[PDB]
């Protein structure tokens, strides 16, 4: 008992998550087009793809799909598809360029980490994917619900009775 | 002979030592910054402010 | 071990190659009275420095280390300096820390004992006030590229006009002295903007220069006490340079005295055999040596 | 514990001053010497930084402010962190002078592991506690330093079940880690105290300014023959290093490692990342 | 160690004579669920209380210390909390450590993290705004004679009158329960002032049964955590008993074993002499004997 | 220092390690254990009191709510502040029993000056250890407090000076008075368990059960015989404190004396003189 006390001290608690549910109106936004958005005070763009588009970004080498094991989920939400990506590079931090002329996707100035539609590490010296946002859809594409995963905090139960 | 008394000596030559090394070289910075003083820059406020009031319309 | 001058790194620190810092230090030698040999801040020089913050340059910046007060003895009285700070009002917004000591709910006319607030309540509403970019503060300011000169030359470098290839936004104005010589700040120093009251012309290099100066001396390292303790090391130094003589006399030419000794040996053939020699000497360290080695 | 056989010295006050009452030390010369530089700015880094420890308020947000302020409404403190600074950077700078003196002179000896081993576990600690101590600026160099110290930490879990927490809360500088870090650091700083005297007991078994075995007998007495030269020696690298400073560093200078801690934790969130640089000590 | 109680202190606690301690704890048994035994905060109490602080409480009165998001797991949901308390609002002077966290320059609607303040900047501004005296703090508020019978005594007892010899200026009233006697609060609990969510009935004492509980619930040694470490100690205290028989077993039954000796001197009448006990023995501090006693 | 003589035992991890292991005590009763009690509590004031270290920031202004808020987030922080709070207690009524214990059987003897002095030097530094505590608080009765003290202190310099300003700076609970205070509290805390070993250790030399001399010869083994007693005694006497205190102290009472600990410095500058009252401890 005496040792679960220091230790429990020592290591932090925390009792509950603070909200962080927020919700995007999208279902106006035109096919291929971009929008950026701040959600928990950090940027956030997310685009709606059409199947074309699908099949430029899609078809590429395999080995330039740095980190594969990485995992791209794409909502398709409505008649088209909706990705919601963090903007940031996992390198530095700094925020990627929207657009550039060789790919449809997102690059770094800082030193050319080239980002497809899908976020995919392109040519960069980063160790990471853009950060995926967790996120959902459930108005039939019109709306996006975001909130941040939830991991597990224990003893969850601040009171017996 | 008196050790005390030799003490008393070996603080006085440590006296001697401080003031020998801080006398002087106060001595010089105070005088090579003395046009830099405050007073100075007072004085020049007063007179210009003298010659303001002086000359003035109503 | 050899850096390299124009690879824009002074000395090999790498980074800010974007900037102009070798100006005034490394290129060019800009006169600062505080900085010379047995200098001091010039008190004329700090107070028009402060009248021109007060009015103007405080109404984006700010120290919010600092307070008033520094400037009692060099730069202001304390009557002065309370007349002239009572101008300025402080809500207590602006308070960082109230800790039950300001009971004020109202603006009211700030004391030399405030900290030096931007008229702003917080740092996203300067941001915000200025076109979401954030007039920094001048408490620490000493850390910048080229030190007291740094807001010197910011100041008054508007001159130049960007090379091709450098576009400079709409609101933002170039200026080679600031990171990537693009800069959010319009030029805010004019001939004639401030009328000084000792009656100084009041020429723009004239006012960055006096501001230059105040901001250094507000400063804690670099600042108002930079010159009385060089003056220290000045006399330190020359403490021991007087005390080295003694302190050879006491260890190197003692050491020397101690070693002038007389040796002589004997040829000792009594019947007496060296048996001590066979059988003594003791080891401190005998006991790690006992059971583990030479067994 | 029957296998550990017991201690070359019992560091008790009756024989610790009876030791260093009777001690002798045979003719040296300066380089000879770093040793007792070391202990001296060891011992000035903790009379400066108890006079600095009843300034600092471990909260984050006030560190800067405190500082500042209290600069100028109290007198000479600024001098005690000056003091203190300058402390670390000869401290190192002996430390590492007299580390490369006991490599020249093939120190590694069994007859010198007590002394060798005992020394380079103090300097060991010694690191550690410098780390602390930058951590207590609460600047973007600290912060740096922080998670550093904390991914490296980390490597060895695989980054699995934040095992880093005890410590580094977040890996972030907050309350709870300045507070914890700056309790460490001022035990761990009066530790070295400790480890420097068991140190400075078990290398007197054999020690010699110079490899070849002089057959001198005579040896100094060490409480005033050998103190006094010590003294000297010491004001001598100091004036040396006065000098250099004074003419290496011009008054005001262009492009130093310090603009790097412009920034302060919690006023300043964007860092620049272009120039991260720590002190020349941690630089290698 | 014998006390008197026509004196007016509790136990022998002197220093409460100028107003009712003993009304109900001592002299009389008002019921709270929390400190029965085995008992818990009613959810719904709690939940009550907090709609009567936001609604006529708080207006004068706060908890600098406390926060709303106390009431997460017990009394209110976080969405409802948010809810309820989205309708106050705090400008950056409330603040008592603004920091740099808090980077508004306007008020806002507050959030459950946001400290209980009262609707004044400070202290002072409460006092001008009611009549120069301060409504009291009601974190820590727990040490008041009754303990939480303190805010439902003063809550109600507003109905006896004065007696003579004693005045009441104007903008004052008359509570037997307050220091002196004499409040400066007007009677606050009036039947039908709040509508509660429950549907619960709207008196006075029941507003104040509730706003009792709710004061309390946001103590830290009682309150909100104290039922759960009485039921530790009692979980301790039963430990501590079921484990007496083994410390028994362990300690006196086996010391009484090992006591099971037997003796037997016999005749030893050998020539030799009892030289060890003549020449012999040792004494631990004989270093602090020799030289110094018994010579 | 010729006319010290050496130390009774050297206090070196070995020789430590051996004597306890070796050590053996005689058959004895509950009241001839209250030292292991007074010793046991300090135990855990060192480990409880660390846990407050790390959650008690020296402003003056922040102290409470920073430990109203510690107590929520934090889990364990206030258990660990009412496990301090009531070892103090405990530890007071440890070392007065022990104290009456010991008077009663005439231990002013030669024989016993060694185990006596010993003692009460600790139990003397233990007093200051506790002063230093309630300054801690900041509440009106730490302000009342250390007016006292600093009373007292200036009163042997006839009222001449300000002697008393290096610690009780004004006079008056600040920045710097809490930082010293607290800081010296902690170091006197750690020092307190030294100066308990060396007066174990002392006490040994002539510890019996009671006033009468038994002829026992034989005796337990301290490690396991004698600790497990120590310990299971330990339980009891706390079993029958809690008994106690529930008849003594149900929760709701009209009155206490630590409704004066309501104030706290800064926030409330009207201090309540008519109800003014101490720990019983200090009562006295
Ligand atoms: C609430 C209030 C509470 C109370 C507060 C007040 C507390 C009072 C404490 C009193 C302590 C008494 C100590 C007695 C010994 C002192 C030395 C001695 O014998 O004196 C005779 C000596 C006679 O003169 P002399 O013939 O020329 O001889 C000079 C030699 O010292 C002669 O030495 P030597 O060459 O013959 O040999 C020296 C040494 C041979 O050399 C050694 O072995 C040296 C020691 C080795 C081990 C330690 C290494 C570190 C060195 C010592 C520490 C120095 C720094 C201390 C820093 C303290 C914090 C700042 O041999 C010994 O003497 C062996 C014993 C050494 C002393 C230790 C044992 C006795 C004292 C302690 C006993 C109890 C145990 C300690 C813990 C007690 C806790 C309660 O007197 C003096 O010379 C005194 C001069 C004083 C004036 C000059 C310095 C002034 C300071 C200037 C700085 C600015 C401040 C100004 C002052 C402000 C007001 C204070
Ligand atoms: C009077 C007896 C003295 C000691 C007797 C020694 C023999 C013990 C015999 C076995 C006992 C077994 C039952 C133990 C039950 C403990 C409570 C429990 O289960 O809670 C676990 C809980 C975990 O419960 P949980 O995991 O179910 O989660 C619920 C969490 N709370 C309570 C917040 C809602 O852990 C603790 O609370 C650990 C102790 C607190 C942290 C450290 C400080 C301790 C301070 C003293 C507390 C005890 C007061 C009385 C004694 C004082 C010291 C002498
Ligand atoms: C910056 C780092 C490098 C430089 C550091 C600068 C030096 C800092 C420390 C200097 C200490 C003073 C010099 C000591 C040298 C050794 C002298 C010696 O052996 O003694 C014989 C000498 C004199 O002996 P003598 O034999 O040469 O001559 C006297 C003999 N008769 C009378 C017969 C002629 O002692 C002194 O003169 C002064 C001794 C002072 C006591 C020694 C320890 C001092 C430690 C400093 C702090 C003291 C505080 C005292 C107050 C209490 C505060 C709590
Ligand atoms: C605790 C602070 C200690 C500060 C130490 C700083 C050094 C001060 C002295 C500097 C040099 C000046 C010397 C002047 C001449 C002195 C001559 C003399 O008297 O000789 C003494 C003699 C000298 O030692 P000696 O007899 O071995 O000398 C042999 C001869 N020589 C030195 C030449 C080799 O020794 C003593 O009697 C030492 C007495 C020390 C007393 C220390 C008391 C401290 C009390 C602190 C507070 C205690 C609180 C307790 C808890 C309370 C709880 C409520
Ligand atoms: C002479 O008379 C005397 C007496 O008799 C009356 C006394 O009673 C007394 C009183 C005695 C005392 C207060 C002493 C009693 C002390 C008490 C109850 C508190 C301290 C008790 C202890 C057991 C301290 C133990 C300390 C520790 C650091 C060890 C922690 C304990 C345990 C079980 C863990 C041990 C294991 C580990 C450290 C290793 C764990 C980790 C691994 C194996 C993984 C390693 C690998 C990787 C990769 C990390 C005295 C002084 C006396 O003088
Ligand atoms: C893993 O987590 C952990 C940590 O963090 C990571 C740790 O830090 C730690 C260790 C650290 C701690 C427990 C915290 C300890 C902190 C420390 C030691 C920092 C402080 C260090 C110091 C050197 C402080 C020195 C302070 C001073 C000199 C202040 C002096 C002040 C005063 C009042 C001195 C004068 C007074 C006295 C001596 C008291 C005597 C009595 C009087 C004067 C009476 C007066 C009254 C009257 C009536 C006369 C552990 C164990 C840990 O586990
Ligand atoms: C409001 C109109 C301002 C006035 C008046 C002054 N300055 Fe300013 N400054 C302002 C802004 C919005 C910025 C940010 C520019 C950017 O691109 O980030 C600045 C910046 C500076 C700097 C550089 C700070 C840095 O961290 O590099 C300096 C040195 C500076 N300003 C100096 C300065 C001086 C000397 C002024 C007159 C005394 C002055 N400023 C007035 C906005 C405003
Ligand atoms: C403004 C009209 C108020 C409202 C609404 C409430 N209270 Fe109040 N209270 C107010 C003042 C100006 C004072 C100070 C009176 C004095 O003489 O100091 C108080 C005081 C109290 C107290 C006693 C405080 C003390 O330190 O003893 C209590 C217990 C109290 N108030 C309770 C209370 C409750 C429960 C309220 C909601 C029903 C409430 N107050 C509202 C002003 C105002
Ligand atoms: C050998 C002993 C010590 C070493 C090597 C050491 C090292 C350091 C270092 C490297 C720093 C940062 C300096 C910088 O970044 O410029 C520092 C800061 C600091 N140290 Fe130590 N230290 C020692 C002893 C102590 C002690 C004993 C204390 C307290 C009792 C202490 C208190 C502090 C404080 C408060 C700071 C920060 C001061 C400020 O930020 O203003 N130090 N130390
Ligand atoms: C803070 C760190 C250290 C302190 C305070 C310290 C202190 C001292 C002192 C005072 C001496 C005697 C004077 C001298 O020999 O110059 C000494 C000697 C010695 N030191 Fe250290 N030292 C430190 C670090 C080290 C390190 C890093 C090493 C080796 C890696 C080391 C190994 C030795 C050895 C072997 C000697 C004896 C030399 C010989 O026998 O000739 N020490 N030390
Ligand atoms: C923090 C305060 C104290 C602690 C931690 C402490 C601790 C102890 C311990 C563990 C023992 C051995 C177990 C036992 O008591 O039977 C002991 C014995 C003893 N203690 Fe203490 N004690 C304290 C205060 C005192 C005081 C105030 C006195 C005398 C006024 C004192 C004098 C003695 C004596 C005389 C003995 C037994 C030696 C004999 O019988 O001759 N101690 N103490
Ligand atoms: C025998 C050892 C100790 C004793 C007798 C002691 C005594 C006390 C006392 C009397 C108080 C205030 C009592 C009250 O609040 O009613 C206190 C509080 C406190 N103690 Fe200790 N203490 C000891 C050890 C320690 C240690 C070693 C530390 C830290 C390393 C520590 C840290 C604290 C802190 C931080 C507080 C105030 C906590 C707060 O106000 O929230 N104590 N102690
Ligand atoms: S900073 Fe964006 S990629 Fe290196």
């Amino acid at each position: 008992l005496y040792a679960m006390g220091v230790i429990g001290r020592l290591n932090g608690w925390k009792r509950y998550e603070r909200d962080t549910y927020s919700e995007v109106d999208i279902g106006a936004l035109p096919p291929g087009e971009v929008m950026q958005m701040v959600w928990n005070g950090t940027p956030i763009f997310i685009r709606r793809l059409t199947s074309n588009e699908v099949k430029e970004e899609n078809e590429l080498p395999s080995n330039t799909l740095l980190d594969k094991d990485k995992e791209v989920i794409l909502s398709d939400a409505g008649n088209t598809k909706v990705i919601v990506v963090s903007a940031v590079c996992t390198h530095l931090g700094c925020i990627p360029i929207p657009y550039l002329g060789a790919y449809k996707g997102y690059v770094c100035i800082c030193h050319g980490s080239v980002y497809d539609k899908f976020a995919r590490v392109r040519q960069g010296p980063a160790l990471l994917n853009l950060p995926a946002i967790n996120n959902s859809i459930h108005d039939e594409g019109t709306l996006v619900c975001m909130e941040q995963l939830k991991f597990p905090h224990e003893p969850s139960q601040r009171f017996w009775a | 002979y008196y050790p005390f008394l030799w003490q008393f000596f070996i603080l006085g030559t440590s006296f001697v030592w401080f003031h020998v090394c801080y006398d002087p070289w106060l001595a010089i910075y105070q005088a090579n910054n003395a046009h830099r003083s405050l007073e100075t820059a007072l004085t020049k406020e007063k007179a210009h402010k003298k010659k303001l009031a002086e000359q003035e319309e109503s | 071990f050899i850096y390299r001058d124009d690879i824009g790194a002074f000395w090999g620190i790498k980074g800010y190659e974007e900037l102009v810092t070798e100006v005034g230090t490394h290129k060019g030698h800009n006169y600062w009275p505080q900085f010379s040999f047995l200098g001091t801040y010039d008190s004329g020089s700090v107070r028009r420095g402060f009248q021109v913050f007060a009015r103007n340059c405080g109404n984006c910046h700010g120290m919010i280390y600092k307070k008033y007060d520094y400037l009692l003895d060099k730069a202001y009285r304390q009557l002065e300096l309370a007349q002239m700070v009572s101008d300025f009002t402080i809500h207590p917004a602006h308070q960082h820390f109230k800790q039950y000591y300001y009971q004020e709910w109202d603006e009211r006319d700030r004391v030399i004992c405030d900290h030096i607030y931007p008229p702003y309540f917080s740092q996203d509403q300067a941001k915000n006030a200025n076109g979401g970019v954030w007039p920094t503060d001048f408490s620490k300011i000493k850390l910048r590229p080229g030190g007291i000169n740094y807001i010197y030359n910011i100041s008054t470098g508007y001159h130049f006009t960007p090379p091709f290839g450098m576009d400079v936004p709409k609101g933002k104005y170039f200026n080679p002295y600031f990171d990537h010589m693009i800069i959010g700040m319009p030029r805010q120093l004019v001939d004639g903007l401030v009328d000084y009251d000792d009656g100084t012309p009041a020429s723009t290099p004239q006012m960055a220069y006096d501001v230059s100066n105040f901001i250094n001396f507000m400063q804690r390292r670099v600042g108002y006490k930079r010159p009385d303790k060089m003056v220290r090391y000045y006399m330190v130094f020359t403490g021991g340079l007087l005390i080295l003589p003694f302190k050879y006399f006491k260890t190197k030419a003692y050491y020397r005295n101690l070693l002038s000794l007389r040796w002589e040996m004997y040829a000792v053939r009594d019947g007496v055999y060296y048996n001590h020699f066979k059988y003594g000497g003791y080891n401190s360290r005998a006991y790690q040596f006992r059971g583990y080695f030479w067994a | 514990m029957e296998w550990n056989k017991g201690t070359y010295m019992s560091t008790s006050i009756k024989k610790i001053v009876q030791y260093f009452s009777v001690m002798t030390v045979s003719f040296h010369d300066i380089n000879s010497l770093f040793g007792f530089f070391t202990f001296l700015t060891i011992a000035s880094q903790l009379v400066s930084g108890t006079m600095l420890a009843f300034s600092l308020v471990p909260e984050p947000m006030l560190i800067p402010m405190v500082r500042e302020e209290e600069d100028v409404e109290d007198l000479y403190t600024d001098d005690f962190f000056w003091l203190h600074e300058r402390g670390v950077d000869m401290l190192f700078i002996f430390s590492y002078f007299h580390l490369f003196r006991k490599i020249y002179l093939n120190n590694f000896e069994y007859e010198q592991e007590a002394a060798w081993k005992s020394g380079v576990f103090t300097f060991l600690l010694f690191q550690v506690v410098v780390f602390l101590g930058l951590v207590l600026c609460c600047t973007h160099l600290s912060d740096i330093t922080l998670a550093i110290a904390a991914n490296l930490y980390d490597t060895f879990f695989a980054g699995k079940g934040k095992f880093y927490w005890w410590i580094f809360t977040s890996k972030e500088l907050n309350t709870d880690t300045i507070i914890r870090l700056a309790y460490l650091h001022y035990v761990l700083a009066f530790f070295l105290a400790y480890l420097g005297l068991i140190h400075g007991v078990d290398m007197h078994y054999d020690w010699k300014n110079e490899s070849s075995m002089d057959g001198l007998e005579t040896e100094m007495i060490w409480f005033d023959e050998a103190l006094s030269n010590e003294l000297g020696a010491m004001i001598e690298i100091i004036l040396i290093v006065m000098i250099v400073c004074f003419f290496m560093y011009p008054e005001p200078e262009a492009l130093s490692y310090e603009f790097f801690m412009w920034g302060d934790i919690g006023f300043i969130n964007d860092v620049r990342f272009l120039s991260v640089a720590p002190h020349w000590y941690f630089r290698p």
